[PDB]
């Protein structure tokens, strides 16, 4: 009975080790994806800020032109 | 831990307490505003005899502790919970006594006088504090925004405040509070999910679905069109994985949950939607500054963390107001903590160090006179 | 001897289970962060397209107001 | 048997199915909602090969047939039992086909969409029915009561619905369902009788003790005082004679069984008692009509057949609400069948004959569109 229990425990150990390795792999993948997404969102924040500044300048000049008209 | 004699900024916002020292850019101790009381009586020996859990200690155990909200719509229901949450924040997280530094607390606009007198009395008589100060949230949020003009929309958990400030000028007559916020949205989502088929009637599940909403629920850009296109769903419906493992499937309900804000008729109240109430408030202001209020509107509150609020506000205001002027809506990043951030930058000024209220003058004057001095 | 071996194997099993739970928690955190960042990227891409359309509208309006001036 | 082309009113209430033709004052076919399935396999020859008993045929034999409840808390568990109970009611008692007259069914408030679509599909596709209609129980009960104002408390077998209707006006936002009813009371009585000494763990005995409760169990006018005076029992304890002959002796347990309704903590649920939930519902309504809801509260459901509920409700509401106004509680005689009675008087109107849903429009529209048309 003890030998059977030891065999079962060793099987469970192997399965847990495989699960841990798979979890670590998925962890690396998810961290990579999150880092890429953070870089993309930061770049898009700078781009949207620049376009917002451009739009503010455009609307200020439009108001000035309307007043002149 | 702290080597600077500066006030402790403790934002006791409805739903989330955010406490931290002045000068910091974000609260270190962030925990929900909940109190867990032991429901049953155990014959067990050795466990903590503590009869009142709080914060993360209560969040970790929501099946055994009956959950009570220490704040409802704005009015403080139980003061024992108040004493519990401050005593906990003082002698369990910050590891500092209030007898060495001031304390700049932030309260909601248009609150009862009983609430203010009660908190001030607990902060002066019971606890030995050198000086107290009550501050409105809207001003500090406008500070953190880095402007002096605009209408702040603060949507907490059980109350929503619209506060117009033009050129750094408060308007106490136009501030209108309406008790529509995250709790009524959680209730609407709960009843519609009960309509879907998954029925629950306990508070722990209510907090779980609240978190699910915070994570997934968003605002729709066109309600009826999304309803039509979701009738035949494909990518419009999403399958969420509960932290317990039960597979939940939620489709259109998401972008119909916050819609109750725009249509209070869903909860059978004659009150107007947040956008229409803000628009009416703008008419109540003067015409001269209305354009500036259109161009400098600011948002605050955790409820504003949903994606799609800015666009919905822009379309609704454009449909209500003329489409000749320019109506830009600005939402600063991390707006939720911005209020607290303001507190920090407000506690470092020497002049503000001169506008505190010491114990002795309060004791002779009494709490009511203190109310007159502040405003 | 086999009882000692089973004890060692069970201790290793507990260690692997703890490591697997920790890895699963990290995986949850990382996947949540990645999904939030991806949703933010998509929403901000929509936003910047809307702002670019507004900028084009403003530029054309300016050109018309200029001609009228 | 029937010479009038009128809808068959079949109230499929949880615990008791009540079927009868429209125009009658009481259901002719009244049988419990249970399905008996052959547990073992017999080598015997000649007995009925029928693999699914129902109604009185199952009640007559509960020792051989494993009993399954076709409805739980409100959500339909098994649809085969549904088809069995309707097919039985159609081709074993009423002796009439559904292809000649309509059918006005009554469903519980706030039920799943799957349940409604399923029953409608079984009533249209499988069975050839000229027209169907789903109706909420509370409206028909208020009809039978002969009023238009009040809050209907319908306590069935596994669910309890509080539905406020003022001036005939439904309030779909305030209807709150709670799964506390006769089954949880039967379970509480069973566990406390197991605590007394007579232990059983089979469903037939559960139904027997359910009947014993229906016959004897009543509500207490003062729980703690009755506990004290029953400590030394004389006339407070009664000796019941089981239909089998075993002499059972039951004392205080009777008036402590329904008390679980007033103290859900006995079953370890954070939900509030029926009276406190009704009171909270009244606060959720508007103040203007609250007095009318106090003066016109109506009750429904078989569970209300216990003696002493009206007085207990009056004392509890008086203790909770002020004692300045007048709070009269009205319980119409034979309230349990009143719902069904309403159905009868609702199926005789010509206008109601114009509000039915025929097969063709449902087939083109589909079940979901039918859900939109009703509400
Ligand atoms: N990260 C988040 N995402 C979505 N909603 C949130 C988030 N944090 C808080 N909320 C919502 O905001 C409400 C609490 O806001 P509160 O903390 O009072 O804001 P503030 O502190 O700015 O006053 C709750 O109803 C909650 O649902
Ligand atoms: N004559 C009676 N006396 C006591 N309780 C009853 C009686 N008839 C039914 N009940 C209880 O009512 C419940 C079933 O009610 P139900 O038939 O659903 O009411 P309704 O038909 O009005 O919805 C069961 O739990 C049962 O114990
Ligand atoms: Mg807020
Ligand atoms: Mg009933």
């Amino acid at each position: 009975s003890l030998q059977k229990k030891l065999k079962g425990t060793e099987d469970e150990l192997d399965k847990y080790s495989e699960a841990l390795k798979d979890a670590q792999e998925k962890l690396e993948l998810a961290e990579k994806k999150a880092t890429d997404a953070e870089a993309d969102v930061a770049s898009l924040n700078r781009r949207i800020q620049l376009v917002e500044e451009e739009l503010d300048r455009a609307q200020e000049r439009l108001a000035t032109a309307l007043q002149k008209l | 831990d702290e080597d600077e004699t500066t006030a402790l900024v403790c934002d006791n916002g409805s739903g989330l307490v955010k406490a931290g020292f002045a000068g910091d850019d974000a609260p270190r101790a962030v925990f929900p505003s909940i109190v867990g009381r032991p429901r049953h009586q155990g014959v067990m020996v050795g466990m903590g005899q503590k009869d009142s859990y709080v914060g993360d200690e209560a969040q970790s155990k929501r099946g055994i502790l009956t959950l009570k909200y220490p704040i409802e719509h704005g009015i403080i229901t139980n003061w024992d919970d108040m004493e519990k949450i401050w005593h906990h924040t003082f002698y369990n997280e910050l590891r500092v006594a209030p007898e060495e530094h001031p304390t700049l607390l932030t309260e909601a606009p248009l609150n009862p006088k009983a609430n203010r007198e009660k908190m001030t009395q607990i902060m002066f008589e019971t606890f030995n504090v050198p000086a107290m100060y009550v501050a409105i949230q809207a001003v500090l949020s406008l500070y953190a925004s880095g402007r002096t003009t605009g209408i702040v929309l603060d949507s907490g958990d059980g109350v929503t405040h619209n506060v117009p400030i033009y050129e750094g000028y408060a308007l106490p007559h136009a501030i209108m509070r309406l008790d529509l916020a995250g709790r009524d949205l959680t209730d609407y989502l709960m009843k519609i999910l009960t309509e879907r088929g998954y029925s629950f009637v306990t508070t722990a599940e209510r907090e779980i679905v609240r978190d699910i909403k915070e994570k997934l629920c968003y605002v729709a850009l066109d309600f009826e069109n999304e309803m039509a296109t979701a009738a035949s769903s494909s990518s419009l419906e999403k399958s969420y994985e509960l932290p317990d493992g039960q597979v939940i499937t939620i489709g259109n309900e998401r972008f119909r949950c916050p819609e109750t804000l725009f249509q209070p008729s869903f909860i059978g109240m004659e009150s107007a939607g947040i956008h229409e109430t803000t628009y009416n408030s703008i008419m109540k202001c003067d015409i001269d500054i209305r354009k500036d209020l259109y161009a400098n509107n600011v948002m605050s509150g955790g409820t504003t963390m949903y994606p799609g609020i800015a666009d919905r506000m822009q379309k609704e205001i454009t449909a209500l107001a003329p489409s000749t002027m320019k109506i830009k809506i600005i939402a600063p990043p991390e707006r939720k903590y911005s209020v607290w951030i303001g507190g920090s930058i407000l506690a470092s000024l020497s002049t503000f160090q001169q506008m505190w209220i010491t114990k002795q003058e309060y004791d002779e004057a009494g709490p009511s006179i203190v109310h007159r001095k502040c405003f």
